């Protein structure tokens, strides 16, 4: 076991109060849910809108890397 | 053996501990490089120091200072007898709202804030850092031009700074705060940056001083009339905001930054929003329905276009830009579903919403800033045409109106 | 084919590497040599043909797993982020740095005492430790992001940059740039090791390659000077003039063209009467003045050759802030072309 | 003459104590400090402060020339030495008197005579004090020691005539040990103290340590202000002390109160002092020592007897007769707990570190005498003691109850302390006792106490789960105040963020070289394992050595640590000399 | 902005005055001027000497005013000294802001040489969609 | 705000305190921060110790009566002649020389029910969870 | 799992809380 658990550092709640606390915290916990994936869509990416000199090193380190990085 | 009172003792400089204490003494001296009386006189004038301005703008504890111990190396006209630490500009980096920015802040107490060689090199350093990192640059400007005892070297540093502003133009957001009298060479860097915030009645910009103006033209003018925040808002169209005070100026700068990406290729700062499902007609709110009766029945009757703006934008929040200039057009930032947008809108309550020279140039440069930084634009249109008049023709409505086009 | 690869790991007494074996050496040239002398694992690690020697194949596999754990899968992708955000405040371990540097300038010390404290944890993964042992090339992590560390080792040969130190640093820098790791330079060096043996061993070109690699690299470059930065040691160990991005120095830093004793020695080359008491007095007074006024942090700080002088305990969190700022560095202007040439 | 400005030739808690006494007396006060102490509370609390310079005791508080120079420059007219350093240096007492300053202490002759153990034995025998059966003079040879032990039985303690700090003794359980023990004793007494003289006495198996506070004036009056029991000792150094001494018959108690006066009168002693005794399991008292200084434990006597002992020292040094004519009647009971910077989870070894938090207990019956505060730093150069907690009550039971409270309130953070030990022992039946005896004894902490203190780790993340950021919030449920620690990645309900892309958690590596499965690399450098002072160099350049051979002794926190050769070879680059300050990782030598 | 943006060959010939911010504007070296030449009559300075003296000698003029001296003749003398010391091409040439101080007849040759060499300039700006020139 | 609070310590001092560094004092309750109790073998000694302890006592960020205590412990009206003293229940508002210089998000609540009980759960208003 | 004064305490919840 190496999950980081909730800790009650001070106080000793009765089981009813532990249940109220955990129910409220679990209702507050929200948003991401399961780890869905944002699908890759490079259409109209900002790096493609920039002017690069024909010999710009940013063609390698910015443009190409942005397209290739996965 | 020798025993010193604690007031005169210093830890032995040959030890590592003594070298640590030496660094502490030097660092303390950088907090008041021309003595405590100058800081007291700034607070007595109700101003912040350059350091307090940095520490007020940035997130608490985020500031890393660079070149804190710099000293000028000029020997002209006896300058070498007064070498204040930092040479009169404080430079570094930190975060605003958790995003990293580069910053410089000119100190009017060191030679009137005038730019020397080392001062200029420090500004150039943080410019180069901002450009290579792709992070916003904030300049706080407060200085009496070139440091005249230093020669043309100061002009060479000005040129290097301007060239960096031009390189960075449309690459990173550049924001200039004017928090004192900026004279001479200090005025062009703001003009090359993307946004200018001036503090009302306590900041000025002018190339040539009132006394030279008096000599050459006979005009009496106060420095406030010549270069005040109100003048650069309402007349010359150079100031994008006039703050009521230094904290209000910092708040405007933080708001501006919240709409901007860190650079011309990063993604914008999208806010998370709950999007309701259903059709547009299913999703109409009461505040949306208020637009159906906004337009007067008579075509001769104006209305305030802010009534449209604040209803299409989230939380009714709208950061207006150049609010005091060319009021026949309204421009500014807001969000739609968390997306930053730029608004451009004709304002019927001023000149019937006509386009004129000043409105055209206001909207032209606003649009080009948004398009540099990938911010979409929404136009709210109620325009009868161009403002008629021979003054408009003679001052170039054709040439200058073509800029908005 | 192995010598083309990025990491050579050999099993002791089992791995050997050589072109011609002992028999052919004896028959063609008459000289006699053992497999160990010719190409044993430890000998090849000292020659720098091999990066690591281990006692078993299991240890070799674990060294491979650890090594890959600091790296992306390829030139394009991102490395693992491991334990981000630990210890956001000043710790006692940070405060231990304020007194780690010995008081006397002659004293050697182990650089690992610093390296174990300025990164996220003790996971300083050293590579090619036996090659050029006056230099450390290691992986570490800063806020969970992996970085390459180049550090002088004062414990060994005063931390002087010899031939094998120069080529170890050069090859490690090129590898790190190729896989986009930021570079942290930790400086305590008198510069290049003098002598006829080093000159004949190629110290000029090897230093030239170290210089070439450090300027070529596009990755973020941050430097911390601990004590000595003399001459080419100052220059090559991530000076700002050679395109380092952020430069910090501890208050014990000493930045100079030459150390006090070398400056005193040429001082005494003129009017040379080195047996007299008075010239020894003159040397002592010169060294004292030089270590007070010249060989210090302060001239470089006042000229802005370094960006800040810092309390040693600041180093860990300051490295985090700096590399966060530099994370999206774009290095330019550079003219794209087939390649850069290097002394070879 | 009369005292008007006191220089406090000491540091830390005792310096604060004496500065406070001087303010109460209306005297001016001068602090002196070494460079490590430039910010210490006493330096800020005194009316003046003088920098001795130097980093270590040998070059600061031990230097006569510097302390007398500070007195001259400040215009002090008296010196109070505190305890340790020069407080029992008879030659310093003489130099202070020769400078025309008021020495706040016993006469140099009394210091010299009671500091010599065998002269002290003769004085106590002349005073008809209770002595443990033992040799009246130094023993000459192991054969004489064997003859003594054959006469008196076993075990026998062989003791250095000038030793201290618990190193002054060895014990022989079986006769055959005597020659090796005597060799070790004469060797190490020469090495540490410059004197080889040894004497032998019956070793008491489980003794209590009991001591009488004396106040004696220069007019020959003596008052025994009370007794302490100091049996809770570690490495023969005291950790917990209490007053009055509990569980003594009135016959024992009066024999102590009378023999202490006879001993002081025979010694010609004046000033504050203490007579130490041992009490056997048989109940026999035996004279042990006279300490010619103010005791560290003095405040439990102050609290029980109502006397300010430092101001009594000022009065005596002014030459006034005692205003107290009779031994005070104790009221209540008091404990002192020494707050040493020592980790009870590693055998009470001291370590330097930052005092990032220090919250003293307050309220009923609590007195705190501290030399540190939040933001202080403990270097490796001086004794580990941060502070003393004194807890007083109407009875031993009420003082224990108050001690359990006060020690629960006491918070120190940023370095290890013995507070977890004090928390144990004030709740341990062996020390509570049965109401007529208790089981603690001068070796109980090492050989009997159930040490369950977990080793100090501070805030370091050690396990994988420790690396996760956490937030602490206050929740009220039904009114109950709860403090709840929430992981920064809690995947509860719809919560997430369990990993940003590529984030991995693993056990962090300790900030130590290599794996723990080996001691060191094959490298030739001997490196200092800690900050300290090189107290001894045991080798010379070109000496051949073998693994395990002593190379240097490093003193840190006033404890000696031997640094030894990790391999065989030749010492090839010895870079240190005795007295040199040294940093962790410094290369001492290369073995080749 | 226009001059600093420009990446064609940029040659500057200074024929008398180049002061202050106008010096920075009119093709200074650090604005990226590829070749800067000055005639012997070039005057490159922070500002005109009558303005400069007011600030670099303001203390001396105040002391002379307290002494009641002919401060007008003092200003003339200090101004002449400032002009003779600084209001010339050589301080900028010393800094290397001027590449060469030339006889005026050489101008056409220096221009022709520079323009022939700089037909292709291998210079670049940071990638951008466009700049944001003041409007 | 009680921006600093350093109680005196050492011989004869007891501090009973309701505040610590970082406490905020509002107008809703009585003004008493703490009680400093000082004890000695005699009245004179307890005064001497009081002059010490009150000189050590440091409180910053609000006004306190500590300067009054520092005066009165040195004031001949309170030290007394050794068989009487001159203070009385009006001696502070009159007769004493008053030479002291003048000083210079809501929580969220959720009403849960659990079996038969209502339970308000109160949380900080910005709980990020 | 919740820790309360060093006690472990399993709490079981529905998988569908907001
Ligand atoms: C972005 C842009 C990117 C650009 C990047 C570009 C990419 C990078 C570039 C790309 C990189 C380019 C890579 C180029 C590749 C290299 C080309 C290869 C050509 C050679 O380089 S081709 C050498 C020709 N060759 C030797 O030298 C032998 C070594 N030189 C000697 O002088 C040897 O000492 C010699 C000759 C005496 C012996 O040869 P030995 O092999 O060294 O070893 P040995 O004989 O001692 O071994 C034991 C021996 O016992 C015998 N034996 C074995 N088993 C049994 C059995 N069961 N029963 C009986 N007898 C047995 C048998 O004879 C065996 O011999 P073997 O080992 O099996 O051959
Ligand atoms: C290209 C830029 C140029 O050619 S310089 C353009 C004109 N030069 C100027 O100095 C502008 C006008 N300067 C001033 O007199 C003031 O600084 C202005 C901006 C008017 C604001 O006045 P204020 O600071 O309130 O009063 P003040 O002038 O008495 O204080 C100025 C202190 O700083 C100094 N100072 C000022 N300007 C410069 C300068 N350009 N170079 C060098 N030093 C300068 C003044 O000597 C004075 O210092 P101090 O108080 O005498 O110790
Ligand atoms: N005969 C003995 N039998 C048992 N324990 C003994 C005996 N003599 C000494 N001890 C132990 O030694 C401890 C202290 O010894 P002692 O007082 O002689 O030395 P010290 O405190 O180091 O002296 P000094 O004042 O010279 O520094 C006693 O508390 C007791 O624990
Ligand atoms: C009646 O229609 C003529 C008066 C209105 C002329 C207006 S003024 C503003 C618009 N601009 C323009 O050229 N004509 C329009
Ligand atoms: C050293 O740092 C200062 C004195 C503290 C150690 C001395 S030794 C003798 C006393 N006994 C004890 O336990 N501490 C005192
Ligand atoms: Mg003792």
């Amino acid at each position: 076991d190496h999950e980081a658990h909730i800790k009650v550092l001070r106080g000793e709640p009765t089981p009813e109060e532990m249940a109220a606390l955990m129910a409220v915290l679990a209702s507050a916990g929200g948003g991401p849910a399961e780890p869905v994936k944002k699908e890759r869509n490079m259409w109209g990416h900002p790096v493609d809108k920039l002017r690069y000199s024909v010999f710009s090193w940013q063609r390698v380190t910015l443009l190409e890397r942005t397209h290739m990085r996965r | 053996s020798v025993t010193e009172p604690s007031a005169e003792h210093q830890v032995d400089i040959h030890t590592t501990a003594g070298k640590l204490a030496d660094l502490k003494r030097r660092t303390e001296e950088t907090l008041h490089p021309v003595g405590e009386a100058a800081v007291d006189k700034v607070h007595a004038k109700g101003k912040l120091t350059a350091r307090e301005r940095i520490l007020a703008l940035l997130d608490e504890g985020s500031f890393v200072e660079l070149d804190a111990l710099a000293k000028h190396r000029s020997t002209n006209f006896g300058l070498e007898k007064n070498r204040p630490l930092g040479d009169g500009v404080i430079t570094g980096y930190g975060t605003i709202d958790g995003r990293d920015v580069c910053i410089f802040s000119q100190d009017a107490t060191v030679f009137g804030g005038s730019l020397g060689e080392v001062y200029g090199e420090k500004i150039v350093k943080v410019q180069e850092l901002a450009i290579k990192t792709g992070r916003p640059l904030i300049g706080i400007n407060d200085g009496a031009g070139a440091r005249i005892q230093e020669g043309v070297v100061s002009l060479g540093l000005y040129s290097r700074i301007f060239h960096n502003n031009i390189k960075a133009s449309g690459v990173i957001p550049q924001i200039s705060l004017i928090m004192g009298a900026a004279a001479g060479g200090h005025v062009y860097s703001p003009a090359l940056t993307d946004f200018v915030v001036m503090v009302d009645q306590t900041s000025q910009m002018f190339i040539t001083g009132p006394d030279v103006i008096k000599t050459v033209t006979g005009e009496d003018v106060t420095m406030e009339e010549l270069g005040g925040a109100h003048t650069h808002m309402a007349k010359s169209g150079t100031a994008h905001y006039v703050a009521s005070g230094e904290q209000d100026a910092f708040d405007y700068v933080r708001d501006l930054l919240s709409y901007l990406p860190p650079n011309n290729y990063a993604d914008p700062p999208l806010y998370p929003v709950a999007i309701p499902e259903g059709s547009i007609e299913e999703t109409l709110t009461d505040e949306d329905l208020e637009l159906d009766t906004l337009i007067p029945d008579s075509p001769n009757q104006p209305y305030d276009m802010h009534e449209v703006i604040t209803r299409i934008l989230d939380d009714d929040e709208f950061l207006e830009v150049q609010a005091g200039y060319a009021g026949n057009i309204v421009v500014g930032f807001g969000r739609v579903e968390g997306r930053p947008v730029g608004i451009v809108a004709n304002q019927p309550t001023q000149f019937a919403g006509c386009l004129d020279i000043n409105a055209s140039e206001k909207a032209a440069r606003f649009i080009r800033t948004c398009d540099c930084f990938n911010i979409p634009i929404v136009l709210l249109v109620d325009v009868p045409g161009f403002l008629p008049g021979t003054d408009q023709e003679y001052n170039g409505i054709i040439r200058r109106g073509a800029k908005l086009l | 084919s192995p010598i083309q690869t990025d990491l050579l790991v050999a099993v002791r007494d089992q791995g050997y590497m050589f072109i011609t074996g002992p028999d052919v050496i004896k028959d063609v040239t008459g000289e006699d040599v053992t497999f160990d002398e010719l190409g044993g694992a430890d000998e090849q690690a000292k020659r720098g043909n091999i990066h690591k020697v281990v006692n078993s194949e299991a240890e070799a596999y674990q060294y491979v797993r650890d090594y890959l754990s600091f790296l992306p899968s390829n030139h394009f992708d991102n490395p693992p982020i491991v334990n981000p955000g630990m210890e956001p405040e000043i710790t006692p371990h940070d405060l231990e740095l304020d007194s780690i540097v010995p008081d006397a300038d002659n004293m050697a010390y182990d650089m690992h005492e610093i390296l174990l404290r300025i990164f996220d944890d003790g996971d300083v993964f050293e590579i090619a430790e036996q090659r050029g042992p006056a230099m450390i090339t290691a992986f570490a992590r800063v806020d969970g992001h992996p970085v390459g560390v180049i550090a002088n080792q004062p414990m060994v040969l005063s931390g002087a940059i010899d031939n094998e130190a120069s080529d170890k640093a050069a090859s490690f820098i090129r590898f790190c740039d190729s896989y986009n790791l930021p570079l942290v330079f930790v400086v305590d060096t008198p510069g290049a090791m003098p002598g006829v043996a080093e000159e004949k061993g190629g110290i000029i070109k090897r230093g030239g390659r170290f210089f070439n690699a450090i300027v070529e690299a596009d990755v973020p470059k941050v430097t911390v000077i601990i004590r000595k930065a003399y001459g080419g040691g100052y220059a090559v160990m991530g000076s700002k003039q050679l395109s380092a991005d952020l430069n910090f120095a501890w208050p014990t830093a000493r930045i100079a063209v030459i150390g006090a004793e070398g400056a005193a020695q040429l001082l005494v080359k003129r009017f040379p009467d080195p047996n007299a008491p008075e010239v020894q007095k003159i040397r002592d007074d010169f060294i004292e003045g030089y270590n007070l006024n010249m060989a210090t942090p302060w001239i470089a700080a006042e000229r802005g050759y370094i960006d800040a002088v810092i309390q040693p305990h600041e180093t860990r969190l300051l490295l985090r802030k700096s590399l966060r700022l530099l994370r999206d560095k774009q290095n330019g202007p550079k003219v794209q072309r087939k390649h850069g040439l290097l002394p070879l | 003459s009369k005292i008007s400005k006191v220089l406090v030739a000491n540091r830390g808690e005792i310096a604060v104590r004496v500065i406070r006494a001087a303010k109460d007396a209306g005297l001016a006060s001068v602090a002196v400090y070494a460079e490590p102490d430039a910010d210490a509370p006493h330096v800020r609390l005194a009316d003046e402060a003088f920098a001795l310079g130097g980093q270590t005791s040998a070059e600061s508080y031990l230097v006569f020339e510097k302390i007398l120079d500070a007195a001259e420059k400040s215009g002090a007219n008296a010196i109070h030495p505190g305890y340790g350093f020069l407080s029992e240096n008879a030659d310093f007492a003489q130099a202070v008197i020769d400078a025309g300053l008021i020495w706040i202490g016993p006469s140099p002759q009394s210091i010299r005579d009671l500091g010599d153990k065998v002269t002290a034995r003769h004085i106590a025998a002349r005073a008809k004090a209770p002595l443990v059966p033992g040799t009246p003079d130094p023993v000459k040879d192991a054969d004489e020691v064997v003859a003594f032990a054959k006469e008196h039985g076993v075990p026998v303690a062989i003791k250095a005539a000038f030793g201290g700090g618990g190193r002054g003794m060895k014990v022989a359980r079986t006769l055959e040990e005597i020659p090796e023990l005597f060799e070790s004793a004469t060797r190490e007494a020469i090495a540490a103290f410059g004197r080889g003289e040894c004497f032998v006495e019956r070793y008491l198996d489980k003794p209590r340590h009991v001591e009488a506070q004396v106040i004696a004036d220069q007019h020959g009056n003596v008052v025994v202000a009370g007794t302490r029991d100091c049996s809770l000792q570690r490495r023969f150094q005291k950790l917990v002390e209490e007053a009055p001494a509990p569980f003594l018959t009135d016959a024992q108690r009066k024999e102590i109160h009378e023999s202490a006066k006879r001993i002081c009168k025979e010694a010609g002693y004046y000033g504050a002092g203490t007579v130490e005794y041992l009490v056997g399991q048989d109940g026999l008292i035996s004279f042990l020592e006279v300490n010619t200084r103010l005791q560290v434990e003095h405040p439990v006597t102050e609290e029980t007897s109502g006397i300010d002992l430092v101001r009594q020292q000022f009065k005596i040094a002014n030459g006034e007769p005692l205003d107290i004519t009779e031994d005070p009647t104790p009221r209540g009971h008091s404990f002192e707990f020494r707050i040493n910077g020592e980790d009870a989870g590693r055998g009470f070894l001291p370590a330097p570190g930052p005092v990032t938090k220090f919250v003293a207990p307050t309220g009923p019956g609590v007195r705190m005498d501290s030399g540190v505060e939040t933001g202080s730093v403990i270097g490796g150069q001086f004794d580990s003691m941060l502070a003393k907690l004194i807890v007083t009550g109407a009875t031993r039971e009420e003082a224990l109850e108050r001690s359990r409270r006060a020690l629960a309130e006491f918070t120190v953070e940023g370095l290890a302390t013995v507070i977890p030990f004090h928390r144990a022992v004030v709740s341990d039946p062996a020390f509570i006792g049965d109401g007529e005896k208790f089981d603690v004894h001068t070796r109980w902490i090492e050989t009997e106490w159930n040490n369950t203190v977990e080793p100090f780790t501070g805030g370091d993340p050690i396990e994988e789960e420790d690396t996760v950021p956490r937030q602490t919030v206050v929740v009220e449920v039904g009114g109950r105040r709860l403090e709840v620690s929430l992981p920064g990645d809690l995947a509860i309900g719809g919560g997430g963020g369990a990993a940003a892309p590529g984030v991995v958690r693993k056990k962090p590596k300790p900030r130590k070289r290599g794996g723990g499965g080996a001691k060191a690399a094959s490298g030739d450098a001997v490196t200092a394992p800690m900050q300290g002072t090189v107290v001894k160099v045991a080798v010379e350049e070109g000496q051949e050595v073998s693994a395990g051979d002593l190379v240097v002794v490093l003193e840190a926190m006033k404890m000696e640590n031997p640094v030894t050769a990790h391999k065989d070879g030749t010492i090839t680059g010895l870079a240190v000399e005795a007295g040199a300050a040294i940093t962790q990782g410094t290369v001492i030598a290369e073995i080749k | 902005y226009a001059y600093g943006e420009a990446t064609v060959a940029k040659v500057t010939v200074i024929t008398r005055k180049s002061y202050g911010g106008a010096y920075c504007v009119m093709g200074s070296k650090d604005m990226g001027a590829d070749v800067v030449v000055a005639w012997p009559t070039a005057q490159i300075a922070v500002m005109g000497a009558s303005g400069a003296v007011g600030f670099v000698y303001r203390q001396q003029l105040k002391e002379a005013a307290k002494n009641g001296e002919d401060v007008d003749a003092l200003r003339l003398e200090l101004q002449q000294t400032y002009e003779d010391t600084l209001v010339n091409p050589y301080i900028a040439a010393e800094r290397g802001y001027v590449d060469a101080v030339i006889p005026p007849s050489h101008t056409r040759g220096y221009v022709a040489n520079a323009l022939r060499l700089l037909e292709r300039k291998i210079v670049q700006m940071p990638p951008k969609k466009h700049g944001n020139i003041p409007l």
